[PDB]
């Protein structure tokens, strides 16, 4: 008559590492990595992302006439825009400060955008002729959308004092612009005067911008540059432009009605119509592990990124053979 | 296994006992079987429960990357900010990689343990009304029926 | 407890024992009371003290946190400086309270093992000359009387 | 007769956590973790903080009327600024490099302020006048008190040439501005001379200022702006400055005597009468922990700061019911 | 030692067995000498060598400082700069030093488990034929020769 | 008869440390910090560093006359630099976005220089006579290497428009450097025209600099300043240079040919006649261990950095006394 002790034993072949020794072999484990993501672009909690597609932020904020998908847009979850969109500036330049602005807008989920100044309204200059072969629509020249190239008018070009003050509750993302022509001529041809400038102020902002005319190499059939600026207009506080030529100024502006959550991820996907807690750049997470491994950026209820091949814990007892 | 229980003087496991982590194989007369220590079996399942969801939520509170975009001139600080992530990123896996391998080697252990306890247990009691065989099992003087058998899991015997 | 004394098959403490952390219950003709053993007790307030400055210090180079500020137009930079100093912070939370956890895991453990080498250290001397009952306790064969009692815990018996 | 094997048990109630155990009840622990601070701020090992109260550390440097107190101030441990000073730039503008001047700051005790320029030594031009309602001092209009806002005299004003050198054998802080008026006709009542410049030499600096003339809103009933400019004079340098108008001199500058050690922190509170060798904008620790809960940012011998709400070590054993 | 028996109830080590880490001696009519258990010698050599390496690579993902300069008006981003890059080194130091502490704790527990459970494979052998001294030593009630003592170093004893 | 287990014990004096114990004497252990450096500046995998000795990265790119030791330097492993290097920037100034380009030299390993714009080019300007006190060159007055300081001819200077287009398959380093006169007569001397300006472009750079002229401190007896600016011209890209005085102007460029991986170490220490394939800047290290403490700063196959005196782990056991 024998009793004996003894411990369980199964048909287990899950594996377990330890500092003494690897591939232990385990009755029972859990596993807590995640590894798999469906590798498509989802609405997060039920809410679409804006997917730029072709377009970049700059050419959906000036209004690049290739980018009327995006003229009015709604809410958003988060922000995905291609390594190098094709429809960006097209009229070559620099976009001052872009970076701080897409810093911005990450901390933003929707915009509505208002009229600030009436293409109707300018009546000692020209607003229909401010077009060019660089940003084509259907065709034909045309321009940015959001703000107005103003040229000269019956061989005239007084100063321009104007001024918007918002009325709204919400803060207001202003965008404006100067043109750098090339030569003396083009100067004269599109403004008249020779010497220009523009000055723009706020209560906090004090500006003064001088074009530089300079010979440069083509980008797209031009040798312009523009050069677009942006402020934020605070509740109750004006916006005063003064120029006397090479001001592109803004017809449009964008009211902040703002979640504050949110990410531009740089991403070749496509949307993908699907529903999803938990988005990488690379494609959606559905999982109950504590950790992934699928990719650093993510948004919504996610689990810890690591960068382990894997991670698996032990609970019961080393597997006989 | 630091205890020397399990694959040590126990030689290996029992597929025939399904019914939890430690227990007894009793024969005698009237026949043999399985039968499971439901008591430090279950604090075996309470102790392995809460390190798991210890291990989950200690690691709650980790860093997360965060877009960050800078221009062509901007290089030193776009770098600074590359290694910034990096350098907490790799923390982070380190030490999720460096706890699971430790308690992995705290949790085999603790079964080992375990099991020498429940062979304690039993050594304890039988005292000299039985001869340690050295391999887990104790042969009795006297002959033992499976109400004897009850008594020794009990643990009221004699 | 991995050892199996503490709150194992020595059920429970003594309030009665305010002598030190571990020791002896004798009982006999002549009267009952505890005794401390001093050595194994000195031995678990050394390694318990080392253990707290040895915690103490390896945290005494920490991240400390310094103010930094910066205008409307650096908030990328602002920002870094946010997740930077949080992730440090973060990173140091963690590292104490893991260390706490795992050396108030081993401290507990620490005492269960001093308390079974003592049971062990006494088993090895009585051998044959005591019924051991599987409580702590060694029920004795012949009369001991209080030189016999300092005999064992003095180390030197039979 | 029996022996028997025990160990401790007492009337403990102290509890601990383990990874596969909460709330442990152990016969001893140790409260590593300090989460008590006296709310106050106090002097750091004897020395005072300069506590600017109401006025803004661009307030103090230059001069603003209503920050009279700190005209001279002693030497300090640590420097305390409310989120909001109410005395800051009291004629509205812009303090060049104020952040990494902020961070100088944190790295200095005491200053010494020196006169440079004296405010009788102007022959050629109005010291007297420069003046504004919007930096009220006792119900009359007052201005900055380190620098001077110079006019016009008698029609006039010529190109000011002026040089200081660095005698002192310590760094000196100097402050200039310059005044970007809203109107021509207010350059011309000020400073006679349509177009200006101001020019600002070192070894190191290499300067020249141009204002800007624009319309903006009216912040503290101003539509100028003033813009501040600050640079760290070397021992042995000399500073040139050469201006035709807009210019607001340096009357007074700081000499850097500077233990170092210290910072700049935000807080509402003000001075406790109180002595410690640990602050925090929340409150001083006087503790032997080696942790604290209490705020990030601390100065003096400190414990290390964690974000635990408890952190109890085992030191006894298991406590039996 | 958790386990009791290195610098416990075996007083100390042999300098005379020079042949492996853990073994015999053993003393009779036809002399005396040491020998080495290979098998659970070489067990301990795998467990040490293989920690020595899970050490070193678990490390291997670790911090590189990056050289990085900033002029007379970067101060508060150079300062940034500093107090990353020495963040992330006090880190790894801590890691660093924390590991090898713990694991040092560990390995000198792991080689006095390897003699405890070699004690209790000769005692659960020898059982009631020998006397048990209480120092690591079994004296044999009958006459053993060098042949019975292969016999028990072998595992095949009775 | 007996039979005893026991443990093997040996002469060894090794020590290791533990949590609740310092100090412990074990039979075998293995350090794992390796300590000691050779102290000497060595090539890495063969290839020898760049130590550019008493010379700064700004006096070797730009030509400074005393630094003719890096008129073409071969491929390296890493540079060298010392804190402060006499040989920079003879002729007083800045040099813009230095850092930036700092960095961007961390990243190349090969330079190879050409000419972009011959010396002998000139038609209505003086090339041979742009030479100062302040760069001497063997006790006569020389002048930056790679650029050339234009002076008017026959009491005029026309307006430059000078254009280079980069043929090379390689990006190219472009340097040039704009003249700060310390007063209105010195403009005169040296290029005739009042008010100067520079204008520079390419696809992406949109550039005018205007002098300016001020009065400061002597360095080296110069109170004339020099500024210096660069750019990366891409391939197919051209750079358009158009100027009326002022200029200092692009003799050659250096064509990149990039490893990619190196660094800019900052050291006292001089060239070593070593191999290696671990550098600090205070020596190198041949080491089989995993860690080291010599330096954060490293390049090549390296051990870990520590900030530790001691790592040794015990691999034998407790050893009896
Ligand atoms: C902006 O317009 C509102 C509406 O009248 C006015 O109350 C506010 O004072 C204005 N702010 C200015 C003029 O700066
Ligand atoms: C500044 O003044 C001192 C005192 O004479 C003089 O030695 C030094 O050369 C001066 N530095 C200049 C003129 O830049
Ligand atoms: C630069 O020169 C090359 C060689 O002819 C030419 O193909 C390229 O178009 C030029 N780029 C310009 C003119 O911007």
């Amino acid at each position: 008559d024998q009793i004996c002790i003894g411990y369980h034993a199964n048909n287990s072949t899950e594996q377990v590492d330890t500092i003494m020794e690897k591939n232990v072999t385990v009755t029972h484990a859990q596993d807590i990595l995640e590894k798999k993501h469906n590798g498509k672009l989802c609405d997060l909690d039920g809410v679409k992302p804006l997917i730029l597609r072709d377009c970049s932020v700059a050419g959906w904020l000036l209004g690049n006439p290739m980018c009327d998908e995006f003229i009015n847009v709604p809410e958003w979850s988060y922000i995905v825009e291609k390594a190098n969109p094709v429809n960006d500036l097209c009229y070559p330049g620099d976009f001052n400060d872009y970076e701080e602005l897409k810093h911005l807008l990450s901390r933003i989920n929707h915009f509505e955008k208002i009229q600030i100044i009436p293409k109707s309204s300018w009546s000692s200059h020209e607003a229909s002729l401010g077009v060019s072969s660089v940003c084509p629509y259907q065709g034909k020249s045309s321009f940015f959308r959001n703000v107005v190239w103003l040229f000269k008018k019956n061989s005239t070009y007084p100063t321009i004092k104007r001024s918007y003050n918002n009325t709204n509750q919400e803060d207001l993302l202003v965008l404006w612009g100067i043109h750098h022509p090339n030569d003396a001529a083009e100067q004269t041809k599109l403004y008249q005067n020779p010497t220009t400038y523009i000055s723009v102020g706020t209560s906090t902002l004090n500006q003064r911008l001088v074009p530089r005319i300079a010979t440069r190499s083509k980008v797209n059939g031009q040798s312009g540059r523009m050069e677009f600026f942006w402020t934020i207009l605070k509740p109750n506080d004006a916006i005063n432009f003064e120029s006397n030529g090479n001001f592109i100024a803004p017809e449009y502006a964008y009211k902040i009605v703002k979640k504050g959550d949110s990410t531009i991820m740089k991403s070749e996907l496509e949307y993908g119509n699907c529903n999803t807690k938990c988005q990488t750049p690379m494609g959606a997470i559905n999982s109950s592990m504590p950790f992934h491994n699928i990719h650093p950026l993510t948004i919504g209820e996610c689990p810890k990124y690591v960068k382990s091949n894997r991670l698996v814990l032990a609970t019961g007892l080393r597997n006989s053979p | 296994g630091l205890f020397g229980a399990i694959a040590g003087f126990i030689e290996g496991g029992w597929q025939g006992m399904v019914d939890g982590w430690y227990g007894y194989h009793h024969s005698n007369e009237q026949g043999s079987g399985y039968a499971a220590d439901k008591e430090s079996t279950q604090k075996a399942i309470d102790g392995v429960t809460n390190k798991v969801n210890s291990i989950i939520d200690k690691m709650n509170t980790q860093f997360e990357a965060v877009g960050r975009e800078f221009n062509n001139l901007e290089r030193r600080i776009e770098n600074l900010n590359k290694k910034m992530e990096d350098g907490f990123l790799d923390v982070w896996t380190y030490n999720a990689e460096l706890l699971v391998l430790m308690e992995n080697e705290r949790t085999l252990d603790f079964h080992d343990s375990n099991v020498k306890n429940l062979y304690d247990k039993v050594r304890l009691q039988l005292r000299d009304n039985a001869k340690e065989l050295g391999n887990g099992c104790f042969e009795f003087y006297h002959k033992c029926d499976n109400e004897c058998m009850e008594s020794v899991r009990n643990g009221t015997y004699d």
